[PDB]
């Protein structure tokens, strides 16, 4: 629904703080 | 926008200054950001 | 302390992602 939204990625501090320690 | 008011003549998108005026004001730019054309419609017949 | 408190329930977004990729 917005007009000239781009497409990019954001960043997760969790993603890569879960699986440092419990994997 | 009002960037000139302070300094230099800093250019920004018309949208953009809408949505921080709107933020101004209490509300999020989210509600601009979905009713845009709704608010410049009812711009354009104050306007009128 | 407060006046006027009701009673509910709030929701945190760590836990369901800690066990989902870990458990
Ligand atoms: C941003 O990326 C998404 C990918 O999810 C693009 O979505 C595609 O849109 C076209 C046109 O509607 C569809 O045919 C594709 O099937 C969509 N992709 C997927 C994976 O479903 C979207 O167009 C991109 N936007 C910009 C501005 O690049
Ligand atoms: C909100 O829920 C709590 C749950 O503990 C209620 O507190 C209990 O109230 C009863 C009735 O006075 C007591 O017998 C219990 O000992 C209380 N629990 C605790 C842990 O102290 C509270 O009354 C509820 N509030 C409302 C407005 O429903």
């Amino acid at each position: 629904v917005v007009i000239g939204i781009v497409n990019n990625t954001v960043y997760d501090p969790l993603q890569p703080e879960l699986d440092s320690f419990k994997e | 926008g009002w960037t000139f008011g302070a300094g230099p003549a800093l250019q920004i998108p018309f949208p953009m200054q809408m949505a921080y005026r709107f933020n101004g004001i209490g509300v999020t730019q989210n509600v601009l950001y979905e009713n845009q054309k709704l608010i410049a419609n009812q711009f354009n017949s104050a306007i009128g």
